C-alpha cells in the first residue's frame, strides 16, 4: 500500500 | 529563534557551523576535462559542465542508497551524468551521509544523496538510463518525492539555483513559478504537485499510473526511522504502541539502520516475554514496504513529570511519602533489569524519557532499540541522553547499572546532566539531598532506606580515572564556612579567579571568535545583557570593585577590544535591553566610558527607538526609555532630554489608553525556556512597563507614572494565581513559573522598590509572593531562571539587611551548582551540560548577585536612587 | 626559516594553521588539588595548583617507545603526584611519532615526558622512577645522560620563564645541542657528583646526521676499504607503521645480501653492534647524483657539446630498467626511486642506492611511506608498481626535468612531453636518438597503473592542447581565462580557510601579507589591471574585496618593514594604483619620515632604495605636495653615499649562499645593484641631474663584477655553484636594466646586452614565475629592444607558457617556483603572468614604479 503506508507521515502531533 | 549548537566540545556550547573535524570518508567522483567540481556548502559538493547553467525551476532527479554501496553508486550515477550532461551534486563525506540518513534529521530533508538536474529536455532519456544502470543497488524512500518506476530514482518538482535567469528574474529561491504566478515550494514529506503547470507526456503516464491489521488513532512522535503510532488492534480490539521503520533509515556509526535494531528489538522482548513491568510485541510484519512492531502500550506518566507531580520543591506538605515511593520506584528499575540481565539482554538506553510511572506506582521500562546481547567486549554506547550515558567504553552489564545509577540519583536530587560534565558531582547533590531531606521532616529510617540502596549501586558501577579533557573540573566535597567578609571575599575572589580561567582556556581552544564561552540561548549574539561579553566584563569589574582588587593584566585591552567590536557590530535589527543595544550602551556607560555613552546614545537614539516592533523591557522600547532615564539621571546635561521625556509622557498616554495592546494578559500556552517564546514576568511583561514607570516617577514626578505604576500592577496580577496553600505564581499554561524572567521574583522586586509610592492593597501581596518564590530546591542556578534571582526578590529592598548572614544562606545554596576549578570555581547554566560564563545563565549572574547584595541595588536593570 | 605545511592538496600552509589532529592522546589521571594545563600544541602541564619551581635546575627527562609510550606516562603521572613535581608530557601520538622520527634536530629527541622536580627531593624522585620504570625501554636522548639503566635521563637547563642560564652571576645560556654540557659554577649535590663520576672501522668524515644516527664515510681496518657506513640508534627513527631504524637496517642487510650479484647494487661489507648501536658498512662507490649529472649533460641552452645525450640518457636508462627488474626477480623492491638515490659516475654506470625503504612482497598493495615530492604514487600500489611510477618519473625527468608538478596535476608529463620533443628537434637532434629514448619512456608509461582522479586536486587538469594565437582577441581570451581561474583559485581558497588571507601564496609569503611580492593586494591590482586590459567590468564584488583588504592592510602596519615587496613601500603604492590618491599622499606623508629612518636593509626588496622609488613615483604624478623636497634631499645623500663607497650598501662579488631564500640573496634587481641602478635610472629620468648618472654607470660595473663568460657567450651571475640568469636574481634585471635606460648609457654598456640575451634565452626553464622564472626573462628579452610587436611576442609568451599552466574550470592556473602546489602572487604566480601580459601590452615594467 505505498501511498497508504506513505501516508501514514502525513499525520498529525509530528516530530 | 533557531539555535544550532552541537555537544561536541567537552566543555563547551558551540554552534554546528564551527564544527569542522571530520575525519569520515570523502566521498568523490571522477572530474572529465571539460567538467568542474564546486564546493560551496557544508554538506554537498556540486558537479557542473563548463559554461553551461541549469532553469531555475523544474523536475529534480533525486537519488538514495546503502551505506555501503554509495562510493560505488556514485560512480555509477556520476559515469551517467557525464555524457547525458546534467548538473549533479552529492554529499561530502560519509559523516553527512549518516547524519543525513539518521534519526533525527527532518522528513522531506532526508535520504537524498545525489540531486541531479536535467533541465526538460535530457530527463526523459537520463531516467531511463539510470534506470537501466541502477540494478542491485537499493535506498530510502524519499518521502518528499516520488519513485519513478524500481531503481532509487525520486522526483518533484523544486527550485534549482538561486537567481540567475537574466536580471533577477524576480523572484526567490522560495517560490516556484506555475502560469506566471507565486506559489511556494513546501518541502514537508509529501508529493506536492503545483496546479496548472504543463506535465510532459512520459510524465503525465507516470502520474496518471498512481486494508492494514490495525486501527491508527493518532501519532505520537516523527522522525527518519518513522513514526511512533498510537493504533488499535483489529483482531482483539486492544490499544498498542505501533513504531515502524522504513528501509535504510536509522544509519548510525556502527553500520547499522533502524530495521535492524528493530529485530532486535523483537528479539529483546521475545527473550523477556513475562516481566512485569515489560512491553509485549503483539504483532510484527512487514507492510509495502515498511515494517511495523506492535508493543503493549504501558501506561504512565514519564519519570520527570511524575517527578514535577511529586518532588518536594516547596515543602514536605502534602508530599510526606514522597522517599518511601521513590524507594519503591527505584527497587522496580533495580529488579526490572536485574532480571533483564539474567537472560543476557542489556537495554543501553537507561534515561528519565524511558521510566514510566503509574498512578499505583508501577514502573515500566520502554524504548528497547538499543539492545544488546552479548557481554563479552568494552562496547560504546551509541546514542544516549545527556547526564545518563556512561563516561567510559565499558561492557554492556554496566552501562544499564550507570544508568539505573542516575536514575536513583535523580529521585533523590533531580540534577542529573552536570554529572555527565563533572565527575563526582553525584556525591556533591548528596549531601545537598541529605541536608534538604533532613530540612523538611522527614523521617531518618525514609533517608536511610533510600541512600542505602543508592550506596550499594554506586558500588555496582565501574570505578575509573578521569582522562577526558573535563577532568579539570572537580566537585565541591568540602563546604565553605562563611562567618566574616573575609570569607566572602575569598568566595569571591575564587569566582572571578575560576571566570578568567575558564574564558582564557575557551580562548585557547576557539581563536578568533568570542572571548567568552555563552549558553546555548545566545549563542549567536554578542550584544544585550543576558549573553555577551561585555556584561561578564562588567561583573567583573564591579566583583574587583567589590573586594577592592586590581584588573587581571590584560582586562583592560580585552574591555578595549571587546568595545570596539560591539561598535563594530553595531546593528539596528534588534533595539533590546537584554539581547540589543541599549544593554551595551548601559554596559559602556558603566564601565567608565559615559561619555562616549552618552554621545553614541544621542547619536542613535531616533533610528533606535523608531525602528521597534515589541513592547517589553527585553527587546522593546522600555529598554530604551530606561537607558535614557538613567543617562539623563546620571547626567544632567543632555540635550536630547526633552525627546526623552517627551517620549515617556507618549508611552504612558498609550499605557492608559491602549489596553491589552503592549503584551499578553493572560495564561499563554507556551511551555519553553526560549526567552522569544515568553511573554511575561520581570524581562517580557507589564512589569518592565512598572518598573520603567516606577523609575520615571523616581526622577519626573507626575500622577501619570504613578497611575501607569498601578496599572501595571493590576494588569500583572491578572495571570497570578492562587496556589494550594498561599503561593502565587504565574501559568505558562501547563507549568508554573516563579523566576526572575517570568514570574513572582521579578514583580516582587518592584514592590518592593517602589513600596513608599504604592498603596497596601496591593503591598498586602507581598506576603503572598514572599513564600512563592522561597522553595527548597531549584533547578537552574542563573540570576534570571533560576536560584539567584528567587535569592534577590527574597532579600533585597526588604529593610534591615545583614550582608553577611545573606551571604551564609546565598553560598550555601550556591555549593549545589558549583565546580572547581584551577583554585577557582565554575558553573553550568541553564542545561547543566556545559560550562557558561554569561549573566543570565552562568558565572556571572552569581557575581552580579553578590555585587547586588552589597550595593543593595540592582546590576541588571537601572535603579536610579 | 619558514614551517610551511605540504598537507593541503592545492595550496601552501603554515604548520601553525594544522588543526586535523587524527591523533590519539595522551593523558594523565588529574588529582584534586592538581591543574592540567596546555599551552603549547605539542606538550601538556600539570602543576598541584598555585605551586611554581625554581628557575633554573635539573630536569629529568623520560625517553619511551612507540608501544610501550601509554604506560610510561602512566607510571611516571603516578610518581610525580606522590612526590609533588611539575611535570610536563606530549599531547598526542602524532607528535610522539614526530618527536622521534628521523628529520628532527637531536637536540629535540625522544623527550616524553620533562619533569621540573626539586633539589631537595631529587634522590627520591629519581630512586622512585628508577624503581618503578625498571625494564621499560627508549631511546636515548644525547642532550642529556642516563641515570642508571632505565630511559630517566637528566638535564639542567632552565625550568620556566628565557634560555639564560646564569650560574655565580653569569650568563651561561642552555643549548639544545646533541651533547652533554655541564655548565660551570654549579652547586652539585653528592649523589649528581657520583653519578657524573661513574672501532674495527675507522671514520674520516659524516656526511649526514639525523634522528636515526648517522651516515658515516669509514674504513675497514681488516681490509682497507672505503666504505659507506650507516648508524641506527635504538628505538630511533620512528614512522607512522611503528617500525625503527634498526629494523630498516635489518631489511637493508637482507635486500643487500639477496642482490649480492648484481652490479650498481652495493654489498654488505660489515654488519656489526657497537655499544648498543647498529652499524652497516655497505660500498661506497664513486659518482654525482642524477640532479647533477643532469645539470652537467642536460642541454640546458643549446646542444652544442651535448649532442650525445639522448643516446647516454637511453644507456643510463637502461642501465636502471635492468637493475630494478633484476632487483625484483628475487622479489626485492626499492620503494623510493628518485634522483637523489642514483648516482652515476664519470664512465656512466649507474648505481642504486639507499634500500632502508625496502620491501619483500609483491602480493599486497602498500603506500609509499617518505616519498619524493614529485616521486610518489598517487595511490595505494603494488611495491613493483611503484618503483615502475618512480622509473618512469626518472625517464621524464632525464627528458624534460619537470616532474614536481606531476604530483598536483595528474596528465603533467605527457603535457611536458610534447613540449620536450618539440625542444628536441628544434635544437637538432638525430630522430633515431629521440625516438630511441621515447619508445622505452612508452614502455614505461605502459608498466604502471591507472586510476581514478579521486582526490581534491581533481579540478586541475593539463594543457593539453596549444592555443592557436593569430589576433588579438586571442590573447584577450587567453587574458579573460587567467583572470577568471585566478578568481576560482581565490574563492575556493577563501572556502577553506575563512578568517586569514584573501589569496594563496608561495611559501616564502606566508607570514608577509604587504608589498607586490606575496601580498593580496596586489593580487587585486593585477586584476584591476587586467579588467582594465580587456576593458570589462569587474564581476561582482571587487569593490567590497579591495575595501576590506585595505582596511585590513591599513589596520596590519608594523614599522620594521621598510621595503615595497615585503612592507609599507609597496602597500601604499598599490593602494595609489588600485583607485585612491588622496588616502596614498595621506599614508606616505605620515609615515615617510619614520620608515626611512627606521629601515636596517638598504636593497630594493626590503631596503630604502623601494622607499625612494615609491617617493619618486608619487612626486612625479604628483607635482604639488609638501614632501617632495624630503624625497629629493633624501635621494642626493643616497647617491652621494653611494658615490662615497659602492661596496658599503651590498656584495660586491661572488655570492656564497646557494637558496632560493630571498632574504638569503644578495644580488640582482631585486636584491643588488641592479635595483640601485634602476632607481638611480628613474631619478635621472626625473631630476635629470649628473650624478645619478654616475651613480649608474657606478651601479652597472659594480654588479657586472660578479658575471662571468662561458665557453659560449653567455653572461649569467655567478652565485659560487650555480649560474643565473633570472630577473631577480640575476642577468635579466641587468637586462631590463640596460634597456630601460637605452639612451642614456655609451656604447661600451651596450656591448655587454648582446652577451646578456643569450643568457636569457634557454631552452628549458625550471620555473614560470615573474621573479625566479620564464616570464622574468621573456621581459628582459622582449621590453623596450626597439619597437616591440605584440601578437607575436604574445604567442611566444602564450606557447612558452603552456609548458607549466594548469587548467581550473573556464580558466588557467599556476603551480609556483617549486611546483609543487598553486600560487597567485607577482613573484611566483598567476598575477606575474597577468603582468607580464599587461606590461607587454603597455611599454613599461609594472613590477617596479616608473615615470614617463
Ligand atoms: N511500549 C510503550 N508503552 C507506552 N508508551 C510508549 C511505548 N513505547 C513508546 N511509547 C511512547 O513513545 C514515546 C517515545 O518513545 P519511543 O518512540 O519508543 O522512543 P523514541 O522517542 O523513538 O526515542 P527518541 O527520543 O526518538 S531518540 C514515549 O514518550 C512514550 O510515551
Ligand atoms: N652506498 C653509498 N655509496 C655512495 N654514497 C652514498 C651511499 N649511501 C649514501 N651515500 C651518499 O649519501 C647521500 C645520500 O644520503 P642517504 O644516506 O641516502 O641519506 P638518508 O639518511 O639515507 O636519507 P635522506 O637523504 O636523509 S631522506 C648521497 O650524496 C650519497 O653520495
Ligand atoms: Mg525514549
Ligand atoms: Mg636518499
Amino acid at each position: 500500500m505505498l501511498e497508504e503506508v506513505l501516508k501514514l507521515q502525513l499525520m498529525d502531533a509530528k516530530e | 529563534m533557531q539555535y544550532d549548537f552541537s555537544l561536541k566540545d567537552p566543555l563547551f556550547f558551540t554552534l554546528t557551523d564551527d564544527d569542522l573535524t571530520d575525519f569520515s570518508s570523502k566521498y568523490s567522483a571522477p572530474l572529465p576535462y571539460d567538467w568542474h567540481e564546486l564546493s560551496n556548502n557544508s554538506e554537498w559538493v556540486n558537479q557542473y559542465p563548463i559554461g553551461f547553467t541549469t532553469e531555475r525551476q523544474g523536475w529534480k532527479v533525486h537519488i538514495s542508497s546503502d551505506y555501503k554501496h554509495s562510493h560505488e553508486v556514485l560512480e555509477v550515477v556520476s559515469k551517467v551524468c557525464h555524457e547525458f550532461r546534467v548538473v549533479f551534486k552529492y554529499l561530502k563525506t560519509e559523516k553527512v551521509f549518516v547524519l543525513r540518513n539518521g534519526k533525527n534529521i527532518d522528513r522531506g530533508y532526508s535520504g537524498k544523496f545525489i540531486t541531479c538536474y536535467p533541465n526538460i529536455e535530457s530527463l526523459e532519456g537520463f531516467l531511463k538510463e539510470l534506470e537501466r544502470k541502477l540494478k542491485g543497488y537499493t535506498g530510502p524512500y524519499i518521502l518528499s518525492d516520488r519513485r519513478w518506476r524500481e531503481a532509487p530514482i525520486y522526483l518533484r518538482y523544486g527550485v534549482f539555483r538561486e537567481s540567475i535567469p537574466e536580471l533577477e528574474g524576480n523572484l526567490k529561491s522560495d517560490e516556484l513559478l506555475v502560469s506566471g504566478k507565486i506559489i511556494k515550494d513546501i518541502r514537508s514529506p509529501k508529493f506536492i504537485i503545483p496546479e496548472g503547470l504543463e506535465i510532459p507526456e512520459f510524465l503525465e503516464k507516470w502520474l496518471k499510473d498512481i486494508e492494514f491489521p490495525f486501527t491508527i488513532e493518532s501519532a505520537i512522535r516523527f522522525s527518519n526511522c518513522g513514526g511512533i503510532y498510537n493504533a488499535t488492534l483489529s483482531s482483539s480490539n486492544k490499544k498498542i504502541i505501533l513504531r515502524e521503520a522504513r528501509p535504510y533509515t536509522g544509519l548510525d556509526f556502527s553500520g547499522e539502520y533502524s530495521t535492524e535494531r528493530m529485530k532486535s528489538e523483537r528479539r529483546a522482548l521475545t527473550i523477556l516475554k513475562d516481566i512485569d513491568g515489560i512491553p509485549n510485541v503483539f504483532w510484527y510484519g512487514k507492510l509495502w514496504e515498511h515494517n511495523f512492531l506492535g508493543v503493549e502500550k504501558m501506561d504512565g506518566i514519564p519519570l520527570n513529570h511524575w517527578l514535577t507531580k511529586n518532588y518536594p520543591l516547596y515543602d514536605s506538605k502534602g508530599k510526606e511519602k514522597y522517599l518511601y515511593r521513590a524507594k519503591n520506584i527505584l527497587k522496580q528499575l533495580i529488579s526490572i533489569v536485574e532480571r533483564a540481565h539474567k537472560h543476557s539482554v542489556y537495554h543501553q538506553d537507561i534515561h528519565f524519557g524511558n521510566i514510566l510511572i503509574d498512578r499505583s506506582d508501577r514502573l515500566s521500562l520502554i524504548d528497547w532499540e538499543q539492545v544488546r546481547f552479548d557481554n563479552s567486549k568494552m562496547v560504546e554506547q551509541k546514542m544516549a541522553a545527556p547526564g545518563y550515558g556512561s563516561w567510559i567504553d565499558d561492557y554492556p552489564s554496566k552501562i544499564d547499572w550507570y544508568g539505573v545509577k542516575q536514575i536513583a540519583h535523580y529521585l533523590y536530587f533531580p540534577l542529573i546532566e552536570q554529572t555527565s560534565l563533572v565527575l563526582g558531582y553525584d556525591q556533591q547533590t548528596f549531601k545537598v539531598a541529605h541536608r534538604n531531606f533532613v530540612e523538611m521532616g522527614y523521617s531518618d529510617t525514609d533517608i536511610k532506606n533510600m541512600e542505602v540502596i543508592i550506596n550499594a549501586l554506586d558500588n555496582k558501577c565501574s570505578t575509573f580515572d578521569n582522562l577526558s579533557e573535563k577532568k579539570i573540573l572537580k566537585p565541591c566535597l568540602n563546604n565553605l564556612v562563611i562567618n566574616s567578609k573575609a570569607d566572602i571575599n575569598d568566595f569571591a575572589s575564587r569566582l572571578g579567579k575560576g571566570l578568567l580561567t575558564i574564558s582564557d582556556e575557551w580562548k585557547r581552544k576557539y581563536k578568533n571568535k568570542r572571548i567568552f564561552p555563552v549558553h546555548y540561548y545566545g549563542l549567536k549574539i554578542n550584544q544585550g545583557i543576558a549573553f555577551s561579553d561585555l556584561g561578564i566584563l562588567l561583573s567583573y569589574k564591579k566583583l574587583i570593585d567589590l573586594l577592592s582588587d586590581k584588573v587581571d593584566n590584560s582586562y583592560e585591552e580585552i574591555k578595549n577590544l571587546a568595545i570596539q567590536t560591539a561598535i563594530a557590530k553595531f546593528r539596528d535589527d534588534s533595539p533590546g535591553l537584554l539581547d540589543g543595544m541599549s544593554g551595551t550602551i548601559w554596559i559602556i556607560h558603566e564601565l567608565g566610558e559615559k561619555q562616549l555613552a552618552i554621545d553614541l546614545f544621542r547619536k542613535y537614539y531616533s533610528e533606535m527607538l523608531r525602528k521597534s516592533s515589541e513592547k517589553n523591557i527585553y527587546s522593546g522600547t522600555a529598554g530604551i526609555l530606561l537607558v535614557g532615564l538613567y543617562l539623563i539621571s546620571q547626567h544632567n546635561d543632555l540635550s536630547i532630554k526633552e525627546l526623552i521625556i517627551s517620549d515617556m509622557n507618549l508611552f504612558a498616554d498609550n499605557y492608559l489608553f491602549n489596553p491589552s495592546d503592549f503584551c499578553k494578559v493572560g495564561v499563554g500556552d507556551t511551555n519553553s525556556n526560549d526567552p522569544y517564546e515568553a511573554d511575561s514576568g520581570l524581562l517580557f511583561g507589564h512589569t518592565g512597563i512598572g518598573w520603567l514607570f516606577g523609575e520615571a516617577y523616581r526622577y519626573t514626578k507626575n500622577s501619570k507614572f504613578l497611575k501607569c505604576l498601578n496599572l501595571a500592577i493590576e494588569s500583572e496580577l491578572v495571570a497570578y494565581e492562587k496556589d494550594d496553600f498561599d503561593r502565587l505564581q504565574y501559568n505558562q499554561g501547563k507549568r508554573l513559573l516563579p523566576y526572575l524572567s517570568t514570574g513572582s521574583a521579578g514583580l516582587l522586586l518592584l514592590i518592593s522598590r517602589n513600596k513608599e509610592f504604592l498603596q497596601n492593597s496591593v503591598l498586602n501581596n507581598c506576603h503572598y509572593l514572599e513564600k512563592a518564590v522561597s522553595p527548597n530546591f531549584c533547578v537552574f542556578p542563573g540570576i534570571a531562571n533560576g536560584m539567584c534571582g528567587l535569592f534577590l526578590s527574597k532579600n533585597l529592598y526588604k529593610s534591615n539587611i545583614n550582608y553577611v548572614q545573606q551571604c551564609k544562606e546565598l553560598i550555601r545554596c550556591l555549593e549545589t551548582y558549583l565546580c572547581v576549578v584551577e583554585d577557582g570555581f565554575a558553573l553550568a547554566g541553564d542545561s547543566g551540560l556545559k560550562l557558561t560564563t554569561d549573566i543570565s545563565t552562568g558565572t556571572a549572574g552569581i557575581i552580579l548577585t553578590l555585587v547586588s547584595l552589597r550595593n543593595g541595588k540592582l546590576e541588571l536593570l537601572p535603579s536610579v536612587q
